[PDB]
């Protein structure tokens, strides 16, 4: 008849991040996680019914009955772990009922960063705004003109070069585009 | 309190006669029904007024709901058995899964199978196992063990879910299930001479009876009457002696009592 | 041995029937039907614990199911309405007291009062910047799909005619192009990185596509619209 | 495949006096497998108002029933309970005794 979990979470990569489950059923039967990547279906993780924690991989799965409580360990965070962790307690009457789901994003450890704001041209012109290869600490804000759009904060993977960054874009000049935003003084404007 | 148990049992039968249901379930507190279930039917019941007026409509269609799907995963089991046995015909599998909640407060769990009325298969929920009889227990034994997760799931089921409906039940029925009713107790004279000490007006059905001889020495080649149900709620009780000073001890519900015979 | 539900993807006039599909040929005796809903999870609509037999969910009104064999549980729609609109998943396990959920793919199904508001996106690539080019010895491709409704689309990178992922990012979620508006037309943005030495190639081809799923002015039908850059 | 022959017993509710209402129980159990034909008898013939419990079932995998009928005993009638089972060759006649 309860299961709270967060939300959000957000973590760097290499980090370990703690997903708290509570629940208040009347009855209980075990207790579910679930890994949803954005667009796809909901896949099994783990079951949990007696008290303790149980180890699979990088993820551990930890069940207090007395507390009505569980916890998702995910340990030596990677990108791949963004995705939506649902969790699901079958309850005395046998039925299963699920948490909101708790968003979990990865951020970037960022090596070398090189903040700038880049003017890019249409191929067939219309021009947008990137914001790119900033810190993952750093937050990108929505503009407050509703004729000025932005994107969220979005990371790149260029896997044979071993090289990962951040980028956010804008379009409606680039030099005003994120001013809403806290960028840093070493932005790079062109 | 007193000890108490929850138990439910399973019974299917593969080509049974004319009016005989193919599935039967029924629950029980102690010695008294409180649910039911059947092919015919498909609907679970109560089987206890104090069941029908403490459980709301959503426990009886939940119940019912899960109950026709144990239905047809015993009805598949039966036949796998009898191929399994290479049998033909019409078979029983049965299934009684329990709880014990004692005076002393300790529980006891229990879960089993048979077939054709001999144990086939008995879960240890300390060890997480099952105990099979046979060959064809053993093939169904390993497909059950590889499932560790639902093996766990049975210890949790009855270690703490069937404790905690056997509590909920006992307050439910607690004008039943937790009153006394002291035994009314008397001896008959029926050449052979014997005593005979009966009892009855009974609740619960929980009672020793003996013959003791000079006080404190308890008579051999005593027999003894079943403890039987009178039908009224109340069950009854003999013990008897071929005849030195007589006495019948009986203890019921925390109670000795002696009947001296002249 | 699987799990699927079909259609993937229906935009549906409020008032019609409609009915998604959903097949295991898993021998799985306990189905579901949820619909997911942002900050509410998933929520069962109708569950069916062996052929044979249905109940209800949390949220049933609406809907309705039937069970006549193990392997199919089809969930209808008598007269869709807006309040509809959501992804369904279907879902199977062993039994209702034994195994995990396996999920379907999911059913993206829209309900609109009006048909009139659905239109196709626009598709823009912007070339990258000489100046990222000479400060970083890299080059990012920029692609805009723009003004469309509802907001399921399917944005992919194809350098020289083969599908690529990596040096991509696009956005989880397409933002509203008029937030005060109830039926805002949407706009989603993608990435592409590459090495500076292998954009200025002129050989090189990128383009963006977007496929858009759909159905005076053209009908709006699923198709995808593409933009090019050499 | 075990079979197991019923145990019969017949007896009164309250201790039996003549002229005074009273129920009379015939319980069946310990029997396997689960089909079972009991019928009540006065002076040879069947008792028509006979009602009885649902099929019970006990630790062992045998079953059990209680067959039960309102009577009024009397010095010269005669009671019995009458069993048929597939352990049983012939039907089992156990007689109420008084
Ligand atoms: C109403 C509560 C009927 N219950 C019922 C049960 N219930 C106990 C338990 O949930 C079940 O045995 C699970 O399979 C344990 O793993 N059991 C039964 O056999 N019959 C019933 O009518
Ligand atoms: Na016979």
């Amino acid at each position: 008849q309860n299961i709270d979990q967060p939300t959000e979470m957000t973590a760097t990569e290499g980090a370990i991040v703690q997903i708290n489950c509570t629940y208040q059923t009347s009855g209980f039967n075990g207790l579910f996680w679930y890994q949803q990547h954005a667009g796809e279906a909901p896949t099994f993780l783990s079951y949990n019914v007696l008290d303790g924690l149980e180890e699979k991989g990088r993820f551990s799965s930890f069940l207090s009955r007395s507390k009505g409580y569980s916890y998702l360990l995910l340990k030596e965070l990677q990108m791949k772990d963004s995705a939506s962790y649902l969790c699901a307690v079958r309850d005395g009457d046998y039925k299963l009922s699920f948490g909101a789901g708790t968003t979990v994003t990865v951020r970037a450890n960022i090596q070398n960063p090189d903040p700038a704001v880049y003017q890019l041209r249409d191929s067939k012109s219309k021009s947008v705004c990137l914001f790119t290869d900033f810190d993952s600490q750093t937050n990108v804000s929505q503009s407050k003109d509703s004729d000025v759009y932005i994107t969220d904060k979005c990371v790149l993977d260029m896997r044979s070069m071993d090289f990962k960054s951040n980028s956010a874009v804008a379009w409606s000049a680039c030099a005003n585009a994120f001013n809403n935003s806290i960028i840093p003084e070493d932005t790079f404007f062109p | 309190m007193r000890t108490h148990s929850l138990r439910y049992f399973r019974l299917g039968v593969s080509d049974p006669i004319h009016g005989v249901p193919e599935f039967i379930s029924v629950g029980y507190v102690d010695s008294h029904p409180i649910t039911t279930y059947d092919s015919v039917t498909r609907q679970k019941e109560p089987r206890a007024p104090w069941m029908a007026e403490n459980l709301a409509p959503d426990h009886w269609e939940r119940y019912t709901q899960l109950l026709r799907g144990w239905q047809q995963m015993f009805k598949v089991e039966l036949k796998r058995l009898q191929r399994h046995y290479n049998h033909s015909g019409s078979h029983t599998y049965q299934r009684m899964i329990g709880c014990e909640l004692l005076e002393d407060g300790s529980t006891t769990g229990f879960l089993q199978y048979a077939y054709d009325g001999q144990d086939f298969l008995i879960f240890n929920k300390d060890t997480l196992s099952w105990l099979a009889v046979d060959n064809v227990a053993h093939t169904i034994k390993q497909a059950w063990e590889a499932n560790q997760h639902e093996l766990l799931y049975q210890k949790n089921w009855l270690e703490e879910e069937c404790i905690a409906w056997l509590k909920r039940f006992l307050e439910y029925g607690k004008d039943t299930l937790q009153r006394t009713e002291p035994p009314l107790v008397r001896v008959n004279r029926k050449g052979v001479t014997a005593l005979f000490c009966k009892a009855h007006g009974f609740y619960p059905p929980e009672i020793y009876m003996t013959w003791m001889k000079n006080g404190e020495e308890i008579v051999q080649e005593i027999d003894y009457g079943d403890i039987l149900p009178s039908g009224d709620g109340t069950y009854q009780a003999w013990a008897s002696i071929e005849l030195n000073l007589y006495s019948c001890h009986v203890e019921h519900s925390g109670v000795h009592m002696v009947l001296q015979v002249p | 041995a699987g799990i699927t539900q079909a259609p993937t993807s229906q935009i549906l006039a409020a008032g019609r029937r409609m009915t998604l599909r959903c097949t295991q040929d898993m021998r799985h005796n306990a189905m579901y039907w949820y619909r997911q809903d942002l900050g509410l999870g998933l929520r069962l609509i109708h569950y069916s614990n062996t052929a044979g037999t249905t109940g209800k969910g949390e949220v049933p009104d609406g809907y309705s199911v039937s069970r006549a064999n193990t392997d199919d549980f089809p969930l209808t729609l008598a007269s869709a309405v807006p309040s509809q609109t959501s992804v369904y998943f279907c879902a199977s396990s062993a039994g209702a007291s034994t195994g995990e959920l396996f999920f379907g793919e999911g059913s993206r199904l829209t309900v609109l009062e009006d048909l009139k508001n659905v239109f196709p996106p626009e598709v823009a690539v912007f070339e990258p910047s000489e100046a990222e080019i000479s400060h970083t010895q890299k080059a990012t491709l920029v692609c805009l799909a723009t003004g469309f409704y509802p907001d399921h689309v399917e944005l992919s990178w194809w350098v020289n005619g083969k599908e690529v992922h990596s040096g991509v990012c696009t956005d989880p979620q397409p933002l509203k192009e008029q937030p005060a508006l109830n039926d805002s037309r949407y706009a989603l943005s993608s990435r592409l990185r590459v090495s500076a030495t292998f954009w200025q190639n002129p050989r090189n081809h990128f383009r963006c596509q977007v496929q858009f799923y759909g159905l005076d002015r053209a009908k709006p039908v699923t198709q995808i619209v593409s933009a090019e850059a050499w | 495949m075990i079979q197991r022959t019923p145990k019969i017993q017949v007896y009164s509710r309250h201790p039996a006096e003549n002229g005074k209402s009273n129920f009379l129980n015939c319980y069946v159990s310990g029997f396997h497998p689960s089909d079972i034909e009991v019928d009540l008898l006065k002076n040879g013939e069947r008792i028509e108002k006979v009602e009885h419990s649902d099929l019970s079932f006990s630790k062992d995998w045998s079953f059990y029933l209680l067959y039960y009928t309102e009577f009024t005993p009397t010095e010269k009638d005669e009671y019995a309970c009458r069993v048929n089972h597939v352990t049983l060759s012939q039907p089992k006649i156990v007689k109420w005794d008084r």
